């Protein structure tokens, strides 16, 4: 799979989905076990980099879920 | 586990049909050491291998502590092995050296990494001494005998892990490394990207319904607006609406005549299975 | 629906418990005309409906074209109805005029609003004729005599509708005009606030089961994590977790031991409804 | 009740929650049938006015499903 983004439970998500349908990808909860060896680029959505898989390309996250949205969108508009 | 042999110059003329005969899936052969060092079994090694249908990999043999003499390394590496298309390749490191030489090594694989899939082989201590982090761009083919399992830093997982050095076949001069090999690494140098499940839905109220079911199959999730391809799919799923809605890929719907039953038939299903 | 009179200086003295024994909840009182005209009668007719406990409201009948003019009138009708305190008050609007007076009418609202809650009263050509619809910031009082059911633009909703000029009580001189007087309205003009339905939930799963719950209930959901006074809803509904993660004032809970059987647990809930 | 956010079903629901958590408030969905009449400020997010409850006070909206998320985090911000 060429795309994936990962959140934790709570307002993160929104954003994730925000990221997901620029990249028109899936989006996967960080709670589920799944394995993302055979994922090109696995961004993460919010919180810090320990949270998530080791297989992580790209966190996108700020220090409130705000500026976390932010940065979200701004990666977009760079896109 | 699945197994792999690597073999070098030191082993001489190899019939590496005794070692497919093993169950060995392929062989790592040595191509190179340092700048100059030309491995001059490396050609029927790989040639015999790829001929046989089973996986090949080379191996270079670093000497480097400088980007400089690492580009070096990387160009005369890959002169040994052109007219030769290896699975994949692997930056050997065990030198002496002082210090972190980890932008040295990214150095190497910048160059060697636009022709072909590149691991980093080394053992646990050289790790700790020598690298950082940012060498976690590409796989691990870790050196650790005599353990159970193997511990290493920087790295959480492996693609290889070399388990001897002492490996000996009559018939093949010297000792042969062997190693396990992971089937994640395999699905990888082979171009094989199957997703097992995805649940797609529509905006709105199914959404709810398509997350339970997607934590139940712990996979991920995806609307059905954004315009994916869904061929490598195994099993897509679909929660809420017509068949009709959704890629000619789909092979499971669950849905009712309204979201409170769509919700009810998604319980159901995970209930069943 | 509730009904409502009005009268005024035309009506003379009036006992105003002739009207609430004909179940009229209230009288709104005419006040003001124009820039200098004085209702003698208004602070009689306040103060025996507010003595009764009855609703009461005043009314300014106004003359204005300009901005100017109607802030001269604005603190004249409050100059009027000093020494009183209605429950709301009234712009009425039939002068002669050209044109769209919007612009005087915000002038004049602007100034009495800091003060009482204000309504516009009005005709459904007058509307079409000389308003836009900023001028629905404020509730209409429509006039509509001979209809069914009121009809008129800008506004969608009304908060009394004036359907007779023509009531007349033995007892009180000149006609009485009686009006529909809505319970939303009764509700604003008390400071009335209950929500009826609230569904809390915190971050994650769970709020899937409460969206189902709360298009079942059509209300609002909250996330449990936001800081709100939860003193003034009716029926708080809360799903998954514990009661002593929400507020006091939650009174229902709807919760499994784990995510999917809270979302059963509300299935079953909305069924049982 | 002070504040209510709207918003109709898919990425515009992600706008009103961040709206509703800078604001402490509740979220509806637009297609539940509600009496708006009692709420002091009816903001909606996404879309346009007429979609809506006469009720509306302020509506929040761009011409795309991103735009409309900056200028949600444009009134948090200047709030």
């Amino acid at each position: 799979m060429e795309n994936l983004v990962v959140y934790n439970d709570g307002a993160d998500q929104r954003a994730a989905e925000y990221l997901a349908d620029r990249l028109a990808c899936p989006t996967i909860n960080n709670a589920r076990k799944f394995d993302y060896s055979n994922v090109k680029n696995v961004y993460a959505v919010g919180g810090n980099k320990e949270q998530y898989t080791s297989y992580l390309t790209t966190l996108i996250a700020g220090s409130t879920r705000y500026t976390t949205m932010q940065a979200v969108l701004d990666y977009i508009k760079n896109l | 586990m699945k197994k792999i042999a690597d073999i070098s110059n030191l082993n001489g003329n190899v019939d590496v049909k005794l070692l497919f005969n093993l169950g060995y899936i392929g062989i790592i052969a040595k191509a190179s050491e340092g700048g100059t060092f030309v491995d001059k079994y490396y050609k029927q090694n790989y040639t015999n291998t790829k001929a046989q249908g089973k996986i090949t990999g080379a191996y270079h043999f670093a000497n480097f502590s400088t980007i400089a003499k690492a580009q070096q390394e990387a160009n005369f590496f890959l002169n040994c092995i052109a007219g030769t298309t290896p699975d994949f390749v692997v930056l050997d490191l065990e030198q002496q050296c002082t210090g972190d030489i980890t932008d040295a090594c990214l150095a190497f694989l910048n160059i060697v990494a636009k022709k072909f899939k590149c691991v980093v082989y080394c053992n646990s201590s050289f790790i700790k001494e020598h690298l950082n982090s940012k060498i976690c761009a590409y796989p691990l083919w870790i050196a650790n005998y005599g353990v159970a399992t193997p511990a290493f830093t920087l790295w959480t997982k492996y693609a290889m892990w070399q388990f001897t050095e002492k490996g000996q076949v009559s018939g093949i001069s010297g000792y042969i490394d062997f190693s396990y090999i992971t089937d994640e690494f395999i699905k990888y140098i082979k171009g094989e990207d199957e997703v097992e499940n995805l649940v797609v839905y529509n905006d709105g109220a199914d959404q709810r319904a398509a997350e339970y079911l997607a934590d139940r199959l712990a996979c991920p999730t995806i609307n059905n607006a954004r315009k994916f391809d869904y061929s490598n799919v195994k099993n897509v799923y679909a929660v809420g609406g017509n068949k009709e809605q959704y890629t000619s890929y789909l092979t499971t719907l669950i849905a009712g005549s309204t979201r409170y039953t769509t919700m009810q038939a998604v319980l159901d299903y995970i209930k069943n299975l």
